[PDB]
């Protein structure tokens, strides 16, 4: 529907990353729920590299959970 | 003396406004901000509010010139 | 006499004061600032304060009527 | 200053009660597209990767 | 582009089209004029294969279609001049992303 | 509370959000009966 | 014109009371003496009742002023009221339509009265911001074209005319002041000061050495390139450090 209003916001995040992270002391962590429509240069390295996705559980993992609640 | 006084403000341009909250205890509230970069909206209003149409909110203590119970939120 | 003059200047502007945020230093005692009213001006600044230890992200107090960085 | 002295797309100072150009500042660009990334220096070379 | 001593201009195809009225049609044409002032230049059509620095590998009808347009602008150019300095770079993996016109 | 040209703090008051009656419309819990269109009873018991 | 003379003590009295008043209006009465209409002396002033609504023409309280005068008279310092003060804190030094009306009531009573205004919120500059006012009352407001002017001053009355603010010093009050500093208690205070520094020196030394080590590689690096505002700062810093060590030395 739009891509302008949001644009100035997006530029600033790129500016900040570049402003710091050579005397790293602050971390940036992202969460998504609709990661089917990210920006290409939100992903360009030097801005993001690890992508951790949620998995299916192991039999042994289910058990642990069960042991705690009971 | 009072009658002339009130009359002058009526002759237009005049501000009509909308009372959002009736209430008449717990003053203070908040509107507007500073700047720099990163965008999330905020708005507030309490005691009694009128929001005038330049989009400004105002804190007034009640008068008997019109009765507040007769007024609504 | 030199001392006496130096006293006067700090007085001339005092509180309340308006806030702006520094865009850039154009040159010696000139700067482009963007006020948080969102009106940008080209302004005078008084010589009593460092001019390259001022951050490009630093919020600054400028006078309202004269628009000079206090 | 005269009009030959200006070159389009300059940031400038205009007075507010006389509305003449006091000075001209430096220059300024514009993103018309929603993603501008131009590289005039590279991220690769011959020995960027081998083989 | 570095060796050639020109600008690397990556244009992402799908970023050229807007749900805003008329802005997309103006955008493809508008770019060519810019390059000429910038000349010499490299136009890489980005988003039709990448390393994976930038989303999407492949696409027709709006990565090829905008690119096709470029081929036609150039055909006229070739008739009205005889020395160029505008190169087009296409990248693909697929041979099946290629239209009959291509 | 601030003034409008002196721009000073007239008062301080503790931060709660403003209450909502312009966003809280009241429906009293007994303008009806649960024997009026009762016999829907069983679903009432599970919600209870 | 006119010159009102404000007492040495008087200015300080005025400032304290108004500051407490902030940002509401405060008025009081001024006492002193008249010689001719050329000179106005203000010896003393007293405050009257406070108002959050603002001063008014009917805001005068007869009992209060009457009563106080008797008590002052008893102390051996009676005088008449030479005029009145009213405050404007940032409401402009220029008097309002309301204040002129107020001002007229007093002048009905007097033959001439002064209005002294202080802006107490603009008094936190660090030097005085005081204004003195009167009405436009001809005599020597008559002192573009030449028939035009005299008539204009005549025709229209009750326009804003600020006048000169002055003082006269007094030798005893001047001396008192000098004593209130000293580079009874002071005798001890000086001696003490010398002592205390010596004990601490061990710590002071360590901080003083630290600053110097940081500062040096910097000036070298900066040597290459143009200058910038930290190089200077760094140089200046070291100069002061050294001065402080002498005083420690001086104490023994």
């Amino acid at each position: 529907g739009a891509d302008r209003e949001v644009q100035r916001i997006l530029l600033e995040l790129l500016n900040q990353m570049d402003g710091f992270d050579q005397n790293v002391n602050v971390k940036v962590i992202m969460a998504t729920n609709r990661a089917d429509t990210l920006d290409p240069a939100l992903l360009r390295p030097g801005r993001l590299d690890r992508k951790i996705e949620f998995p299916l559980p192991d039999r042994r993992q289910k058990r642990l959970i069960f042991s705690t609640i009971t | 003396e009072n009658s002339e006084k009130i009359k002058v403000n009526k002759t237009l341009p005049y501000l009509v406004s909308n009372v959002i909250e009736l209430l008449d205890v717990d003053p203070n509230d908040q509107e507007e901000d500073g700047a720099n970069i990163d965008l999330d909206s905020q708005r507030k209003g309490k005691c009694a509010v009128i929001k005038t149409s330049t989009r400004q909110t105002y804190f007034l203590p009640v008068i008997g010139l019109v009765d507040a119970e007769k007024l609504k939120p | 006499e030199f001392l006496h003059a130096q006293e006067e200047v700090k007085r001339i502007q005092s509180i309340p004061l308006v806030i702006g945020q520094f865009l850039e230093a154009v040159d010696q005692n000139t700067a482009i600032v963007g006020s948080t009213t969102g009106s940008n001006y080209y302004v005078r600044i008084l010589s009593t304060i460092d001019r390259e230890l001022l951050k490009p992200n630093a919020s600054v107090a400028l006078h309202k009527h004269s628009n000079a960085l206090v | 200053i005269d009009i030959n002295d200006v070159t389009p797309n300059c940031r400038v100072a205009l007075r507010n009660d006389s509305y003449t150009l006091h000075k001209i500042l430096p220059n300024k660009v514009d993103p018309l597209v929603s993603l501008m990334m131009v590289e005039k220096v590279p991220d690769s070379t011959y020995e960027m990767i081998g083989g | 582009a570095h060796h050639t001593d020109c600008t690397f201009i990556r244009v992402s195809g799908s970023e050229l089209v807007q749900k805003f009225i008329g802005e997309g049609a103006r955008m493809v044409r508008e770019l060519f004029v810019m390059a000429r002032e910038h000349a010499p230049s490299i136009i890489f059509m980005d988003e039709i294969d990448s390393i994976g620095s930038s989303r999407l590998e492949g696409g027709s009808g709006g990565d090829s279609e905008v690119q096709r347009t470029m081929l036609e602008l150039l055909n006229q150019l070739d008739g009205f001049e005889a020395t160029k300095n505008i190169k087009v770079i296409m990248a693909t993996n697929r041979i099946d992303i290629l239209d009959s016109a291509l | 509370a601030l003034d409008m040209t002196t721009l000073t703090i007239m008062r301080y008051l503790p931060r709660e959000v403003d209450p909502l009656v312009y966003n809280m419309s009241h429906e009293d819990p007994g303008n009806v009966s649960y024997s009026e269109i009762g016999g829907l009873s069983e679903q009432i018991r599970e919600l209870r | 014109a006119e010159q009102v003379y404000i007492s040495s003590l008087a200015l300080l009295k005025m400032l304290k009371h108004g500051r407490a008043g902030v940002p509401m209006e405060v008025m009081g009465l001024m006492l002193g003496e008249f010689v001719d209409d050329y000179t106005v002396r203000v010896i003393d002033v007293f405050a009257m009742p406070q108002s959050g609504t603002g001063v008014s023409v009917e805001a005068v309280d007869p009992v209060f002023q009457a009563k106080m005068l008797d008590m002052l008279k008893q102390t051996g310092r009676p005088e008449m009221v030479v005029g009145w003060y009213h405050s404007h804190p940032g409401f402009g030094c220029w008097l309002s339509g309301v204040d002129i009306n107020t001002q007229q009531s007093f002048e009905a009573l007097s033959e001439r009265a002064v209005a002294v205004v202080v802006d107490p919120i603009q008094s936190v500059k660090g030097k005085v911001v005081i204004d003195a006012f009167r009405l436009i009352n001809a005599n020597m407001m008559v002192l573009l074209n030449k028939p035009s002017i005299q008539a204009l001053i005549h025709g229209l009355n009750r326009h804003y005319y600020s006048i000169t603010i002055n003082y006269r010093k007094n030798e005893l009050e001047q001396k008192m002041l000098l004593n209130l500093h000293k580079k009874y208690s002071e005798h001890c205070k000086h001696n003490e000061s010398v002592v205390k520094e010596m004990l601490e020196l061990a710590k002071n030394y360590n901080k003083a050495v630290e600053e110097e080590d940081k500062m040096t590689p910097e000036q070298l690096a900066i040597k290459n390139v143009g200058k910038q505002d930290p190089k200077r700062h760094l140089e200046e810093h070291v100069d002061v450090l050294m001065t402080s060590n002498i005083v420690q030395c001086l104490a023994a």
